[PDB]
């Protein structure tokens, strides 16, 4: 909880 | 794998300036982990000037393929409400990303120590959203507003910041699907992968006035993942502190946090809205910047 952190789903991984 | 890395190194080498800042830069400071990355500020040797160095290595990035947006796209741009792109340079396995130096800080210091007024907010979200009207109308999406990337001067003017996850449309390109942001910030199309434009960086401006008034975005206790799966499913967020909020402000909102993103308001509509006619100027932001307070 209370994450700042940006997420990048590697779709293309 | 080392052949994937090779070819990616040299891609970047034709975008980048070739060189090695290390020859004019001293004196780095740390101030932050950043999107994907460090970020220093150093001087410059020849002029005396600081700058801001983000530097970003090739080997950790989710879909390294995302490092050469910022550093194409931004490259010439000049904006008074965006922060400016100076060069690049590729040192070693990392991205260096050379930048203008926002001495107030970010706005997210501001938004978990104190409590903004209307006419601070109305001047923050009339800054931002000068720099999206522009941005947008050249295809360009941000997708990562929050207040983290929202930068000041020591005289309160606000500066639109990292570009890392920027992406470029274009007519015979006009959307984009991927899974890119923060996950309490980012627009419900976004999170479900569809198809979407500009209108994603609305809605979170949307969330960031939610900061703004509330000192956090919605679901924020939540892990990232299920607050994710909240945003997709359920009707807009309210405001916590909804009372204290003006009728125009909240009218305000009410076009920000739309789910279908075609009835949306578009930056360019928004400039025109009522709530920003409440705008202080610069001045009225600096009593909270952390050294006046």
């Amino acid at each position: 909880g209370r994450s700042r952190q940006p997420l990048v789903l590697g779709d293309n991984c | 794998q080392r052949v994937s890395h090779e070819q990616f190194r040299a891609a970047l080498q034709l975008v980048v300036d070739p060189g090695d800042p290390r020859s004019y830069l001293d004196n780095f400071i740390k101030i932050g982990e950043g999107s994907t990355g460090i970020v220093c500020i150093a001087t410059v040797r020849s002029s005396g000037k600081l700058v801001a160095v983000k530097k970003m290595d090739l080997r950790k990035q989710q879909r390294r393929e995302l490092l050469f947006n910022e550093v194409v796209i931004m490259r010439d741009y000049q904006h008074e409400n965006v922060v400016e792109m100076y060069n690049s340079y590729l040192v070693g396995d990392e991205l260096w990303v050379v930048m203008e130096f926002l001495e107030g800080g970010a706005l997210t210091d501001i938004v978990t120590h104190t409590r903004m007024n209307e006419e601070q907010i109305a001047a923050v979200c009339l800054a931002v959203l000068q720099a999206l009207s522009v941005l947008h109308a050249q295809g360009v999406i941000h997708r990562d507003i929050k207040s983290d990337s929202i930068l000041l001067t020591h005289d309160g003017r606000v500066k639109l910041s990292d570009f890392g996850f920027c992406a470029q449309v274009s007519k015979e390109v006009p959307r984009r699907k991927s899974l890119v942001g923060t996950p309490y910030w980012m627009a419900p199309e976004l999170i479900s992968r569809l198809p979407y434009g500009p209108e994603v960086d609305i809605w979170s401006l949307g969330i960031m006035v939610i900061e703004m008034v509330d000192g956090e975005p919605p679901y924020f206790n939540e892990p990232p993942l299920k607050a994710m799966k909240m945003i997709r499913d359920n009707l807009p967020p309210r405001l916590k502190n909804l009372h204290k909020v003006s009728p125009s402000l909240k009218g305000f909102l009410d076009r920000l946090l739309v789910r279908d993103p075609a009835q949306r308001a578009t930056a360019a509509e928004l400039l025109k809205h009522p709530f920003l006619a409440k705008a202080g100027p610069p001045a009225s932001i600096v009593p909270l910047m952390r050294q006046n307070r």
